[PDB]
């Protein structure tokens, strides 16, 4: 029987003398517009992008991986010592998994196929073979192909049996020291330093087991190996230990055992709360089956043939089940991914039962859960007796997804406590902070944000408290002012003889930009945890944070940052955002921000336009004020600075609507650099008008521009590059070399300094370095040779 | 590059970035201008309190991009984490 | 060479006839390989009832026309006509004109043939009351420099293969855009925009200062006709003609047939006539209005819809010049 299908599938010299525990290769298969053609009209996958078309590359179907990597995937079930009547074979399951990264197939593409046999075993009821076909393009894995077959009969060939599982993800904390005495017991905890602390530590095991066999029931032979990993506190995992359990003759494997019971299982695929319908579809299948064998190489003739049909006892020549597995999957490419085949990232197919041309299929389709922000789609496939043909799942990519990080301004009482109720992630995101907080500097996060309190004292008694007073005693702000470097020491009223501090507000604490920045930072930092949880979170998501915001965001989709080193940084910047500007009388400081429509002004009025009148009220008055939100194009911009240089400005404006000139028509129409002259009047009426007020002058707004309440300080400005050098040294604390994952930033982050996705070439440095002019990004350009190491 | 020598370089930008953005000016049309067309970002979540920066994208596409919008049939879900749980949670309503 | 692969569910037509249970669905009878020479047929039948039911020879009837036109594919019937004589050599028009029939809708599906719509779009434009999109869309009620105005905008954006354009000017205002499904749902976006709900009522409010009422409306056809999508297949027709044997020379066609494009006589030429009718269909617009320039008492419209065809639209056009269309079939 074996002769026979040997020179139907495979086109070799007929030799089955090989060992199963060897790698199997295919021949080199270059995929043509021809093939793609024929493939995509014998399942009935009518979509566009396998179709030729001007201007375009002709994708193939991921399906078409069971065309390339037949020849090899089939050859596992041939050799001497998988003996098995090849006429009672049953393709039970088979899979594809696009590897993360990897573009799908094209029509110029030459794809390498390699399978290997995974595990043959018998079952009572017959014997089962695992496959697994990689192909590879330009050396390189592309996708994975999982076929398992099953040979039906009664097999005692247990000698040419074995099992290599993948076992699932197991998480220990480690709480106290008989944990860690209990894991010391184990042989096969080996630890690369046998001295490291697993004190309150979390230890995942990332286990395969292999497994030879003596009966049905004890195993001649076990092994079960891979590493232990520690979670560090930025929830990056790291490989402290290896398990290396071997073993003779064993009825189990004694390391899943003791995980079972004192660890935990990490489920990738999260359940949504109910099953998501999206729809049941009719597909007839072909009358005829010898188009598909043409195409795909599996001339089984049980599938062309009513006597080979008839000889093994099926009810006729029956259809491929590689066929239903494709015609089932170009529906879930049409409805699911909306007719776009990238979208469709794994698939994997069951073998129900069985059936014959002219059938008519009803297939269910659902979204019911989520695995790292590709959706999942249970599908399942009835004939016109209510009876399941096909079942199988469909991992599909999101649309692609931006995350934006709002900043300071819209902090409220309550603030993400519905979350702190409810969520196991974010609960874990707060709690971790407001420790931190209550340890370092005396007060509770949650209690600000919950309660707005308007009036905070710490108090530095005991010796927890002392410990407390140095926390804010060594807060400085090392300004760049004057030639030399000064340090101006936050918090002057705390000295060895303090015993309380007191932050004071007027309306709430959780309004003062020390407490804000936290509060925001955390409660998106919460939200955002919570999402991840439940498998939102696109692997090649893009991310940007307005002002705060980066900081969130780069702790959120980088992990760059502890929760911990986060607060801190956060809260060092609220604090250095008050030192930053003089305030002799109280609270009150000489500077501000408005919020500028130049809509509002005149139709005409709009960029080019404004970065001319706020420059000249500035080169012009020698009072520094600057645009520092660059927000939505001719309909909101921020400008900061002067709280004087601000009431020219408002005035200046509120005049050209009044007076009604269009800049344009008297910008260069009419009179030519000249227009200095007619601005510079308009600025010396206004200008010297807003000099002689109650020193920290009360701002009004006007139809161009509103004032922004509360805001003291001129952020985003280059007033306060002078405190500046301090905060870079401070962060290169906070922020670790080793916590830095390149792969996690480069084309997803975008900056607020320079709105281009981030990347580490000579050119994007040369870009910040126009921006900025700092000494360690030019000596990088300088020497751009350290490329060789 | 080395990926040790990549990573000590992607480390001092990326604390550059952050030390000055403080000091320097939110170039956030720049930004939208990025995610909006570079990257045809089809879902735009806003991780944050209250809709800010939903309703700065929602202004900055039917400015800028309503034409681009239809002629690529490039149908733009724009969803606050405040007031849009539902439609990035996938839980409907029955 | 490669026809099999394009007739998926066969072209036996006489079994069709017989057994409406064994004619397939709607959607493969509208595919352009069956569809173009079948409306062939219709028109050369309606044709040859009028002649035997008047008891004319296939000739005599062409020599009481003054001379004969068609809109888009309909010109291949109007020149097979013009060349017959009697019962015996109409068998020899009758190959001609479905052989090239044949040969547009065979390779103009190979060219570019219709996939998958995304049912979210589908699904939008049902809600909308837009039709199901097709690669030709109709829009009533607009002249032709507010159209090519609207696509002017959406071919800007959109890259070369891609593009749409104006295709049938059937009136002053009724055209008709040829392109992408895709691309003709994204002009009709752009749309939605400036049309004016029909239940508004601006009866109260100045007439210059109303917003225009007008409707957009796919086509059932499956292909886009008189587009630059159609192009590579004009080439391969010219050849696939010389080879089955299927010229129609300038002395054989004994009455003036009137080119789509320019309304000038086909017999006047230097070049193919063939060849000419082919790029017609395949690339060139069709101006009716200008085509359809010769006088005339009266219209017969042997072609397919009836009322809802190409007579009763040149009616609307030439409604006051005394010219009376006759619905042949």
């Amino acid at each position: 029987i074996k002769e026979m299908y040997w020179k139907l599938w495979i086109d070799e010299p007929f030799n089955l003398d090989f060992d199963p525990r060897d790698v199997i290769k295919g021949k080199d298969f270059e995929i043509t517009a021809k093939e793609v053609y024929d493939f995509t009209h014998a399942v009935g996958n009518n979509c566009e992008d396998f179709v030729s078309r001007p201007d375009r590359t002709m994708l193939a179907p991921m399906d078409f991986a069971i065309v390339v990597g037949w020849r090899a995937i089939i050859k596992a079930i041939f050799p001497n010592t998988v003996d098995g009547d090849l006429l009672k074979l049953v393709h039970l399951s088979n899979g594809y998994k696009m590897i993360p990264g990897a573009k799908p197939l094209q029509v110029g593409d030459v794809v390498s196929t390699t399978a290997v046999i995974e595990s043959v075993v018998n079952q009572p009821t017959g014997k089962i073979v695992d496959v697994v076909g990689t192909l590879s393009r330009n050396g390189k894995p592309v996708m994975e192909v999982t076929s398992s077959f099953f040979y039906r009969g009664n097999y005692t060939d247990f000698e040419n049996t074995f099992q290599k599982t993948v076992e699932p993800v197991y998480q220990m904390h480690i709480k106290t020291s008989k944990d860690i005495a209990v894991l010391r017991s184990k042989e096969w905890f080996q630890l690369d330093d046998e001295d490291f602390d697993l004190l309150n530590k979390t230890l995942t095991f990332e286990t395969e087991t292999e497994v030879t066999f003596k009966n049905a029931n004890i195993f001649s032979s076990v092994k079960c190996f891979g590493p232990i990993k520690v979670e560090l506190p930025t929830k990056e995992t790291v490989e402290i230990g290896i398990v290396d359990y071997e073993a003779g003759a064993s009825h189990g494997n004694p390391v899943v055992d003791f995980l079972k019971r004192n660890g935990s299982t990490l489920e990738q695929k999260v359940n949504l709360e109910n099953p998501i319908p999206i729809a049941v579809l009719d597909s007839y299948t072909p009358s005829t089956n010898e188009p598909y064998a043409r195409v795909s190489g599996d001339l089984n003739p049980i599938h062309v043939s009513r006597h080979f049909a008839s000889y093994a006892n099926l009810p006729g020549t029956i259809t491929h089940g590689m066929f239903s597995s494709a015609s089932v999957r170009a529906l879930i490419e049409n409805w699911a991914a909306d007719s776009v085949s990238s979208r469709v990232r794994g698939y994997t197919c069951q073998f129900v039962d069985m059936v014959l041309p002219n059938t008519a299929l009803k297939t269910s389709i659902q979204h019911v859960g989520m695995i790292n922000g590709r959706k999942l789609i249970k599908f399942e496939t009835r004939n016109e007796d209510d009876v399941v043909v096909l079942t199988g799942e469909a991992e599909i990519e999101q649309p692609v997804t931006t995350f934006v990080f709002t900043g300071q301004g819209s902090q409220e009482q309550g603030m993400g406590m519905d979350l702190y109720k409810t969520s196991k992630a974010a609960q874990d995101v707060w709690n971790r902070a407001d420790n931190h907080f209550k340890d370092t500097y005396g007060f509770s996060i949650l209690d600000i944000v919950i309660n707005n309190p308007v009036n905070l004292t710490i108090h530095f008694g005991g010796e927890k408290g002392k410990r407390i007073r140095e926390n804010y005693s060594a807060m400085i702000f090392e300004t760049i002012v004057d030639g030399k470097l000064k340090t101006e020491k936050i918090f002057k009223e705390i000295n060895e003889h303090s015993t309380s501090y007191t932050f004071r507000s007027e309306k709430g604490l959780l309004s003062a930009t020390q407490f804000t920045q936290p509060a925001l930072t955390l409660m998106e930092k919460a939200a955002f945890e919570d999402l991840k949880s439940k498998g939102l979170i696109p692997a090649d998501a893009t991310f940007a944070g307005h002002s705060l915001g980066e900081y969130a965001a780069l702790a959120s989709l980088a992990d760059v940052m502890s929760i911990e080193s986060l607060v801190e940084v956060v809260f060092y910047r609220g604090m250095t955002m008050q030192v930053a500007v003089p305030r002799d009388e109280l609270g009150r400081s000489n500077y501000g921000m408005i919020a500028i429509n130049p809509g509002r002004v005149a139709a005409s009025f709009s960029q080019e336009a404004l970065q001319y009148v706020v420059e000249r009220v500035g080169k012009r008055t020698g009072w520094l004020v600057e645009i520092v939100n660059y927000n939505v194009e001719n309909q909101q911009y921020v400008a900061a600075g002067d709280l004087r240089a601000l009431d020219t400005v408002t005035n200046v404006l509120n005049f050209i609507k009044l007076q009604k000139i269009d800049i344009i028509e008297l910008q260069k129409s009419l009179s030519l650099e000249e227009v200095e002259g007619h601005l510079f009047e308009i600025i010396d009426e206004a200008s010297k008008k807003s000099a002689v007020k109650p020193r920290p002058l009360k701002l009004e707004r006007g139809f161009a521009c509103i004032p922004l309440v509360g805001i003291s300080v001129p952020f985003h400005s280059t007033y306060l590059m002078n405190g500046v050098k301090p905060f870079k040294s401070f962060l290169k604390k906070n922020i670790i070399k080793e916590n830095v994952k390149v792969a996690r930033l480069a084309g997803k982050y975008i900056p607020n300094l320079t709105a281009k996705p981030f990347q580490v070439t000579k050119e994007y440095f040369q870009d910040v370095y126009d921006l900025t002019g700092s000494e360690p990004i030019k000596e990088i350009i300088d020497n751009w040779e350290k490329y060789e190491q | 590059m080395k990926p040790e020598v990549e990573q000590e370089l992607a480390h001092i930008l990326l604390t550059e970035l952050l030390a000055y953005q403080f000091a320097s000016p939110v170039r956030w049309i720049e930004t939208q201008d990025v995610f909006l067309k570079d990257f045809n970002t089809e879902r735009v979540v806003e991780i944050g309190p209250s809709p800010t920066l939903a309703g700065m994208a929602q202004r900055t596409l039917k400015n800028k991009y309503e034409s681009y919008d239809a002629a690529l049939s490039l149908h733009r879900e724009i969803l606050c984490y405040s007031k849009d749980a539902k439609e990035i949670y996938y839980t409907p309503d029955p | 060479l490669d026809a099999e692969k394009v007739f998926t569910q066969g072209l036996n037509i006489l079994e069709w006839l017989e057994n409406p249970s064994n004619t397939p669905d709607k959607d493969y009878l509208l595919s352009i390989p069956i569809s173009c020479p079948l409306i062939g047929v219709i028109q050369l039948a309606h044709y040859v009832v009028t002649a035997k039911l008047l008891g004319f020879t296939p000739g005599e009837l062409r020599s009481y026309l003054k001379g004969a036109t068609g809109h888009s594919q309909g010109l291949v019937t109007a020149v097979a006509i013009a060349e017959t004589d009697s019962w015996e050599s109409f068998f020899v028009s009758v190959r001609k004109a479905i052989t090239v029939l044949f040969f547009i809708g065979v390779r103009c599906y190979e060219a570019y043939p219709n996939t998958s719509l995304p049912p979210s779009i589908l699904e939008d434009s049902l809600e909308n009351n837009e039709g199901v999109p097709s690669p030709m869309l109709s829009i009533s009620n607009l002249t032709q420099e507010q159209v090519q105005d609207y696509v002017n905008k959406t071919n800007s954006h959109l890259p070369a293969g891609k593009q749409v354009e104006i295709s049938l000017v059937n009136g002053a205002k009724n055209l008709v855009v040829s392109g992408p499904p895709q691309s003709l749902y994204g002009l009709n976006l752009t749309l939605r925009k400036a049309k004016a709900p029909s239940g508004l009522d601006q009866s109260r409010i100045p007439f210059s200062e109303r917003k225009l009422k007008f409707s957009n409306r796919f086509l059932p056809v499956a292909s886009p006709f008189h587009s630059h999508l159609l192009v590579p297949a004009s080439d391969l027709i010219n050849k696939d003609l010389v080879k089955n044997n299927v010229s129609f020379n300038a002395k054989d066609i004994q009455i003036p047939v009137y080119d789509t494009f320019d309304g000038s006589d086909l017999r006047v030429l230097s070049g193919s006539i063939s060849e000419r009718i082919v790029d017609c269909i395949i690339r060139l617009p069709v101006k009716w209005e200008t085509t359809t320039q010769f006088k005339a008492t009266h219209i017969l419209d042997f072609g397919p819809g009836g009322a809802s065809g190409l007579g009763v639209l040149t009616h609307r056009n030439k409604d006051g010049t005394g010219v009376r269309v006759i619905v042949a079939g």
